[PDB]
RNA sequence: AAUAGGCGGCCGUCGAGGGCUCGGGUAGAAGACCCGGU
RNA sequence: CGGCCGCCGAGACCCCGGCGCACGGACCGAUUGGUCCGUGAUCGGGUAGGCGGGCGUGCCGGUGGCGUAGAAGCCGGGCC
RNA sequence: ACCGAUAGCGAACUAGUACCGUGAGGGAAAGCUGAAAAGCACCCCGGGAGGGGGGUGAAAAGAGCCUGAAACCGGGCGGCGAUAGGAGGGUGCGGCCCGAAAGGAAUGAGCCUCCCCGAAGGAAACCGCGGCGACGCGGGAGUACGAGGGGAGGGGACCGG
């Protein structure tokens, strides 16, 4: 079992990276989810996300895309984006992976890995908004 | 004895080739280093203890991934698993 | 002699076996009673059967069920009370007691280890419709087989 | 152009399904300083009307008016359990819940019957009869070691919130022996303080006057009156077809157009009517009473029970609740009322308003 | 809610609890639900 | 956007083994043929259509046989 | 050198019959017990129909009668079986199960160990050098390996299906 701290981590590079090792065959844990970036322009970010919770099933709603407003939901289906969820390999690949906000207590005092692949330190210049703040504009609880 | 993982067939987009598999060993992270294991045997064990016997014959990639001719095919729930290099 | 039975390892020595042949039942209700009484015990079956007739107890149906409502309880679920089918199959179990018993075997340990309902010849017949329309009015019949054992 | 309408019945009460339980569920709670029991419940008993001077403002002030009232009494309830709520990942999970061991019960209506002495019971003997399964050998001591537990976990600071369960005593007013459980939260901003305000009444008994204030605005949880299925027309008051239709004149016309190749949810269609849970806001109480009788100017005391009785109900014999309007569910339906939630801003005065008549004639 | 939850209590490694049957509706198309049963 | 480096990727191309075909050759068949050798980078998809060979069914003239120590037929399997 | 009961005349048989239309006129379906009825005496159960014993027969072939196919229905056995998506199949293998004969096999199976040759193809450790770099070049070396073709030793029941 492996422990990811996502702060001060690219999204879309630290969900490939989680997505491989998790097809791969390994056990992953998120800790920071809440602290994760995405680039870009904030109202256009905060738009395509307000978009993504609208999508719904007109005829019933109970159907629809229930796309996430949570951090951690949020992190964890950018991961399965990324995974070949129609199949009995990814629906099991998905199974392995458990993401959280802040530390629990169960995972404090304990070795937290990180990816240089996907550190902020790579950007130009920091334009970027945080999935903390994505989840307070869409309204989620953290 | 060397550890391994079974990534997956050899395969184009949608064209998958059943006797020949991708194998990762644990300490191996290059052409270099994965090019001593070629002429070594590949051992995977089924749930009911059957072994299936391949050779490994030729590196894959550059990242230290080789190729292993198998006689019997490996029956895909091998993928993810875990292999004995000798 | 008629008709074969489908038990393959009958043992006269301890086992009887009795049939009915040509019963004007249905068939269907016929092989949810054979389904639910199959394994049990000869007397605690013939109370189940009176309990049937008597309706204080429904019969679960499992495989044609269409339009049928509940029933008060755990595990319903659609059932319905056959009568018809429950007195037939009770004159069979009361010959196939009396065969036991003719052959020696003790009453009170007799286990039903085969029990089975087969559809037999169908009498057909017809009834008028509208438009100048004949159209078929048929009634099946049912081939009833039922062997006991004597369990020690 | 068209024409516009309002579609047919409201969408924020969907689905229109049974009710889970017959006894409401409270979701949400006001915020309190005053460290008090934010509710009551009692058992709806039936309608009046009374005559009043109007003290809300507005264009009838000060002028007497008619006023329909509902009576619901309220036997005392018995406060018997303590829970302990902590901070979860997803909200809050309750960490412990002591209850007081059993106790001999008084206020049970024995009646002599031919052979036998009075029946004497007990605490946990009513109660088997909603939980069933209730502790045995459990002691004094027992119970002071697992409170004094809860204790230190709220002194560690492990507690954010603590809740009083209680039950009803239908007993008392002979409609039943089975009671009913519920979870009530208390006022304040203290744990401490709201821990203390339930162990002092642990075992005890509550009555509505040292909870609930008269004049307050409130609100009135219950499942209302079944109906059983009912069409659309009932349902969603939809417009009956033309009445040319030869198909029948009670039922929608068209379901849905070509695309989308389904039936939306938002078609109406005929199913459950009535016995859904429902929640009222800002019911004014009028008055309390006490043993079944209303006070008026310190001198006159009536009965609030109708000549002949109340219809489909007894007659009222413990303390009873004067609620302004009508309240949803049926007669002898277990009611919950909470201090009111979303009040007005201009809200009326916390006191009892002047009452010139009350009506005591029969009600059948 | 597939991360398919929390807590108190009773039970098992004969037996807690429940169903049919009984008298009635705060309920009801069958099921279900609710009160009572010395 | 202007360039470069390494990999991965077909039934394509290369190699070993097998089949058939077209043409030529030797040898051998009492009615169309059979065995073997040589060449094929310059033979091997295929609708309409043309041509060659072969499998199966009833009966007749011959020839050689099987069967109550179990024919035809039918059911489940092995081999070619 | 015709057909062999959906064929041959429409009719192999109580067939131009049964039956349809007021009427001219139209017009089916339907063969087979066994050598011999030897066509089940007697007992138990059932209101009966029948069921179970017991008899006849080389064989129930039991009159609902030569063989009894397919579709369909009921039961038994093997496999799957209530979080999973594609016309129900194709390639490969794994799990469970069957596996006497007709396939191989104690004159030796799956399996384990070792040795020789080898087409097209074909690495790397390490050393020297070029390039800002990914990397490349000469040696190692056409070496290790390589489809397939042969040999020896061990074990003793599976392999093919």
């Amino acid at each position: 079992m492996r422990i990811i701290n996502a702060e001060g981590l690219i999204l879309g590079r630290l969900a490939s990276k989680v997505a491989k090792m998790l097809l791969e065959g390994e056990e992953v844990v998120i800790v920071n989810a809440e602290k994760a970036v995405i680039t870009g322009n904030r109202d256009v970010i905060f738009k395509k996300y307000k978009q993504r919770t609208e999508l719904r099933t007109l005829t019933n709603p109970r159907r629809g895309p229930f796309y996430p407003k949570r951090s951690d939901e949020i992190v964890r289906r950018t991961i399965r984006g990324m995974l070949p969820w129609k199949t009995d390999r990814g629906r099991k690949a998905f199974k392995r992976l458990k993401v959280y906000v802040g530390i629990p207590k169960e995972f404090q005092g304990k070795e937290l890995e990180t990816i240089i692949e996907a550190h902020v330190s790579r950007l130009s210049r920091p334009k970027y908004v945080t999935v903390g703040e994505v989840a307070k504009f869409l309204g989620g609880k953290f | 004895r060397i550890k391994g993982v079974v990534l997956s067939y050899r395969r184009s987009k949608e064209n998958q080739h059943n006797n020949v598999m991708i194998i990762k060993p644990l300490d191996v992270n290059s052409r270099e280093e994965a090019s001593k294991l070629i002429g070594r045997l590949v051992l995977w064990k089924s749930p009911s203890g059957k072994i299936l016997k391949g050779k490994i014959v030729r590196v894959h990639g550059t990242k230290g991934a080789v190729r292993a001719r198998f006689e019997k095919g490996l029956p895909g729930q091998a993928l993810g698993d875990y292999v004995e290099i000798v | 002699k008629r008709f074969g039975y489908s038990f393959q390892n009958f043992d006269p020595k301890r086992m009887a076996r009795a049939s009915a042949r040509d019963l004007r039942i249905s068939p269907k209700l016929a092989v949810e009673v054979c389904r639910e009484l199959r394994g049990m015990m000869l007397n605690d079956a013939l109370r189940y059967l009176d309990d049937v007739i008597a309706l204080k107890r429904p019969v679960p149906l499992k495989r044609y069920n269409d339009s049928q409502g509940h029933k008060p309880g755990k595990g319903f679920g659609p059932g319905r009370y056959p009568v018809k089918v429950a007195k037939a199959i009770k004159k069979v179990l009361l010959n196939v007691k009396n065969n036991a018993v003719q052959k020696g075997l003790d009453p009170d340990k007799l286990k039903i280890i085969h029990i089975a309902a087969h559809k037999g010849p169908v009498l057909r017949g017809w009834y008028p419709r509208a438009f100048g329309r004949a159209t078929p009015f048929n009634e099946q019949t049912t081939h009833i087989e039922v062997v006991v054992e004597e369990i020690r | 152009g068209k024409v516009h309408r309002p579609r047919r019945g409201s969408l924020g009460f969907s689905p229109r399904k049974r009710a889970k339980s017959i006894v409401p569920r409270i979701r949400s709670w006001p915020k309190e300083t005053e460290v008090r029991m934010l509710g009551f419940a009692g058992y709806k008993a039936g309608m009046t009307h009374i005559l009043m001077i109007d003290d809300e403002p507005g264009l009838t002030n000060g002028k007497e008016i008619f006023m329909p009232v509902t009576i619901i009494e309220t036997p005392p309830l018995r406060v018997f359990g303590i829970r302990a709520y902590r901070m979860g990942y997803l909200g809050l999970e309750t960490a412990t819940e002591v209850i007081v061991p059993d106790f001999p019960l008084d206020n049970y209506p024995a009646k002599e019957r031919k052979g036998k002495p009075k029946p004497k019971m007990t605490f946990y003997k009513l109660l088997e009869r909603r939980i069933a399964t209730l502790p045995k050998n459990y002691t004094q001591e027992m119970f002071e070691q697992k409170l004094g537990q809860l204790e230190d976990m709220i002194k560690e600071g492990e507690i954010v919130d603590v809740r009083a369960i209680v039950a009803t005593q239908p007993w008392v007013i002979k409609l039943k022996k089975k009671p009913e459980v519920m979870e009530y939260a208390i006022g304040g901003t203290s744990v401490e303080e709201k821990f203390n305000y339930i162990k002092e009444k642990l075992g005890k008994e509550l009555r509505v006057g040292e909870v609930l204030k008269e004049g307050e605005l409130l609100d009135v949880i219950a499942v209302t009156k079944g109906k059983g299925t009912q069409g659309p027309v009932k349902r969603w008051g939809i417009k009956l077809r033309a009445h040319k239709d030869s198909k029948g004149r009670r039922k929608v016309g068209s379901i849905g157009p070509w695309h989308p190749a389904r039936v939306m949810w938002t078609v109406p269609m005929a199913g459950q009517m009535g016995f859904h849970h429902r929640t009222e806001l800002n019911k004014r109480l009028i008055a309390i009473g006490e043993n079944g009788k209303l006070k008026l100017d310190e001198n006159t005391e009536i009965e609030i029970t109708p000549k002949g009785g109340f219809p489909h109900y007894g007659i009222v014999r413990s303390d009873f609740m004067m609620i302004a309007g009508s309240v949803p569910g049926a007669i002898k339906r277990i009611i919950r009322v909470r201090p009111a939630i979303r009040p007005p801003k201009k809200k009326p005065p916390v006191q009892r308003p002047q009452i010139t008549y009350v009506s005591v004639e029969s009600k059948q």
